[PDB]
């Protein structure tokens, strides 16, 4: 149904919103503590999905920087994620104008 | 016995199926079978029915934080 | 209004129902439940003793109705399913009504005889122990030649499903021989004993008594039919043909939930029926005692009190590559659906030993399928045909 | 896509179905209908030959599917209802699916034997001619004493409905005598012959063979049971107990419409079944030939070709004052549901003569009830109890 | 900054909404048109969620599935993107509590 | 001596017997009752849960023995009267032994059909 979809979408983009969390910390620590950015870049490569369950593995070895990743779920998830409603449907109308043109590109090739 | 360790192995199965530890419990199977015995004892709103699940709830609970969660039922 | 006494504990011996009710606008929650417990039956009256609500859903409430013991006939599922929900689905004061659960007492369960054969009794003539089963659905000679080569890959039985009766191109008698002559040429040549599950459905029952006396004369294995377009009355004349013969066990918003339909069908009979909540009734068909799990649909508590279990059938579709996902969920005691049949037995038998080593078969399931390709060419083809679709968009 | 050939006329002998289909978003109307005619069956294939739409309703279209003649077994309703809609209700590509109609050919109708007794054959032992019938629903002695005084007001029979089987307070044997002893004391004292319709429902059928051999030994009238919680297979062992005895005839968005369920039930058997479209199947149970009325649900055309009719049962509720509204609509050949029973026969018998004078019984119905109060005191009470609710707000 | 990340996310959101289209596309043609069920895996290898690149390859054959892939996305993007503000915030409370304990 | 557990309440569904026992000289009251509950049957064992005495009579004591539900066949009086007192009357360690009572459960009474005719049906 749709509640099967909408609850699946609720965790997918959340894990994407906890990535821009980690990337904001990534550019932040390249300016303040370049040893802490070179070690955060070491752990970042490990191919571990599920951003919510990714920060839990951070508390295992480093219980402190995993709070600053969590910090922006109140702070940067308000300037990125409440702006999604006026910024999905506008792109859908664009895709209604980008791909409808190529029904005409074949038709002109059929012309 | 056979059938009681059947269900203890079931209770540690679902407690380790979870991606998340629930509140007040650790990795020991004494916390596993005392989590189910408390999770299925919240649903009674009666005092002389839940103590069937509290005597067994006070039979397994391993850490002291898992002892306090059983003590809220009383 | 003597049909709603919440000052009352339902006894040890009461019959005890639930209902996920949804009323019309303005209709109170306390008079719709007295509109159920009274119009079911007529000290001889059911009484809605509890009125619990449902959180975060469309205005439902859980009505707990308690009928006495003596109200019903010993050993009947037709009576229980009809004196309870006869004309209670026919009101306009409710938007919907479902029947989520029934507690039978201990005193009323052991009036019934139950399934003839269980988790123990099935292994006598069936030569398979401790590992689940396999079986795939299938003119008249050419139809017999096809089951002649499905069982020769590992299928523990096969299925004459999709409603093959005697048509003018393929009669009923000339289908039984050619899938009896096709068992005698695969029992010895594969080292195991296999059945081919055959329909017994006839217009009359006197003709259905000839489609089941001809099948097993002494000829033939354990051979089944349905419950729909049929009843708990139609399949009582032939489920008690298993009381002589041991021969027919497979049963193939606003409603009645399946766990009510599953209590009705163990107690009627049969050894493996077709179908948290998927885990829910499959801990009713198989267990002895179940404590109250409100987040599983199991709203009551009743021990089954020593009565034969009944296994489950896989109900999702074709599953050739998605084999270790079923082995954990349905466990050991269940049933699942010639190059295309030899890929089925290999992927099943492989996982079961990698469970018993201690390897977590949930978080490792695909690599056990991949290591079984290096000695089986039929699993080399199948894993490429199925779906590796993912998202790494973090 | 060889399952959609609109360049084809369905033959004189084809079996021929309809479907009021509703697909998912973006799903075309021409591939959902090939998703029906192909997954039903498997020159041996059904073909959706027409694709007509529905005006002013949620995106439906009428799919006309034509199965051949030989595909099915002669004389079976279970086969026809199962090889057609087996796994066709189980798609996710459709939002809904209903089965509105079936044309049986002339060649396949007269394989069946049909109802044992008809509009002609019912009047032999039933002593009522040219006027519809009457019958009302009802410890063990005190239960027998109550039907002892319902039939004594004009009720042509009575109903042991609402599921009275043998309970520990009221057994099955001690209910049959006391409503056989209650017929022998109202047959002669009222000048007519009356039955009391009794349930035969048992756990087994061997017990059900004893609840129907005891009833009519030579003891007792024409005595019935249901079709739900039972099948066209369960009620074939006892509808063909009427092939010896003449004794059981009353049958008591996303679905299958009742007119499919009514073709299935005449051809199975029974003499009066319980239930523009209300006029629709009651011109299928009673007529010989019906021409295509698309505004009545009658989407096809098939003559019944000389096979016994079957009457209808009133299905709206209590109707004591609303008597002439039923007499026109169901006509003569139907069946309807001691002071409270003598008001029923008088209001029925009165209207029928005021129809035959030529008085328009539609626009005059209440005044015929009012003139029948001046010789009957039980209709003096009832007309004040029922509803005169109007609006003159012009 | 604070604004371009919201267009950055909206480009990634639109991709995952096209995923739920194709999983709804694939789960329905599995029984209706099984000739059109094992050939949808010719175009969805590695990246499933494309919008027109497969259609440019589907013009030289029958391209009609795309206009259904873009009408599946309508009923979900009009019924999740309005209810989105609580649906993502509610899971934040879970992942606030699980990590604090 | 796992046939005498007085720390146990007999269930709602147990079959439940009594015995007015009289032992030989010196024989204790706690081993004659384990000489009854064990040699009747063979979780499948009866257990004498109570040992109450009898006042002012020749040295009797009331032994309360609790057999499980599943031990017996549904609807049989021959089985119940034989698997309980088969070879328990044949000891020399007792001077006498009587069987004063049996509780059938509610669950086991309604397996039986009973008298065909009653206070009503007669």
């Amino acid at each position: 149904n749709l509640k099967q979809i909408a609850k699946d979408t609720a965790k997918t983009l959340q894990s994407y919103l906890t990535y821009q969390a980690l990337m904001t910390v990534l550019a932040q620590l390249g300016e303040t503590n370049p040893p802490l950015a070179l070690w955060l870049h070491t752990f970042s490569v490990g191919k571990v999905q599920d951003g919510e369950a990714y920060v839990k593995e951070l508390f295992r070895e480093q219980p402190d920087l995993a709070l600053r990743i969590m910090t922006v779920r109140e702070h940067i998830a308000e300037e990125v994620a409440e702006f999604l409603p006026e910024m999905v449907r506008s792109g859908i109308q664009q895709a209604n104008m980008e791909q409808r043109r190529q029904h005409l590109e074949r038709m002109t090739h059929l012309s | 016995d056979a059938d009681e360790a059947r269900e203890i192995a079931k209770a540690i199965k679902d407690f380790s199926r979870f991606r998340i530890l629930p509140e007040g419990f650790s990795n020991h199977p004494g916390d596993a079978v005392a989590y189910q015995a408390w999770k299925l004892a919240r649903q009674y709103s009666d005092l002389q029915e839940r103590s069937r699940l509290i005597a067994r709830g006070l039979r397994f609970a391993h850490s002291e934080t898992a002892r306090k969660q059983i003590e809220q039922l009383l | 209004l003597t049909y709603y006494t919440p000052d009352y504990t339902p006894k040890d011996t009461d019959i005890l129902a639930a209902f996920r009710v949804t009323p019309q606008p303005g209709v109170p929650f306390e008079e719709a439940a007295a509109a159920v417990a009274a119009e079911s039956s007529t000290r001889y009256k059911g009484r809605c003793y509890d009125i619990e609500p449902v959180p975060g859903e469309d205005n439902q409430f859980i009505a707990y109705i308690a009928y006495p013991l003596d109200l019903f006939e010993e050993g009947s599922i037709t009576n229980v399913l009809t004196s309870i929900v006869g004309n209670v689905f026919g009101f306009k004061a409710l938007r919907a009504l479902r029947l989520e659960d029934i507690r039978f007492p201990v005193a009323y369960i052991k009036t019934f005889q139950g399934p003839p054969h269980g988790i123990q009794v099935e292994r006598d003539k069936l030569n398979k122990y401790g590992r689940p089963l396999l079986g795939c659905t299938i003119s008249a000679k050419n139809y017999g030649r096809a089951v002649y080569e499905c069982l020769r890959g590992g299928l523990d039985f096969t299925k004459d499903d999709e409603n093959i009766n005697s048509a003018p191109f393929q009669r009923w008698r000339d289908r039984f021989l050619f899938v009896a002559d096709a068992i005698t040429k695969a029992q010895a040549e594969t080292g195991e004993i296999k059945g081919h599950y055959l329909n017994v459905t006839a217009p009359t029952c006197e003709e259905m008594l000839k489609r089941a006396e001809y099948a097993k004369e002494l000829k033939q294995p354990i051979i089944m039919h349905d419950y729909l377009t049929a009843g708990f009355t139609a399949n009582t004349t032939l489920a008690r043909w298993c009381r002589d013969n041991g021969v027919l066990l497979h049963i193939h918003n606003h409603g009645i939930h399946f766990r009510v339909l599953a209590k009705a069908l163990r107690l009627s009979g049969g050894d493996h029926i077709h179908t948290g909540i998927t885990m829910g009734f499959v801990d009713l068909l198989r267990e002895n005692y179940v404590e109250q799990d409100k987040s599983r649909g199991i709203y009551f508590t009743q021990d089954w009190a020593s009565l034969p279990g009944v296994m489950a059938v896989a109900s999702g579709g074709i599953h050739v590559w998605h084999m270790p996902a079923l082995v954990e969920i349905f466990g050991d005691d269940s049933v699942l659906q010639a190059p295309g049949a030899t890929a089925n037995r290999v992927a099943l038998e492989a996982c079961v030993q990698a469970r018993n080593e201690g390897r977590n078969l949930a978080r490792e399931g695909n690599d056990v399928i991949r290591e079984a390709a290096k000695w089986s060419p039929e699993l080399a083809v199948a894993c490429e045909l199925w779906k590796e679709i993912k998202f790494e968009f973090e």
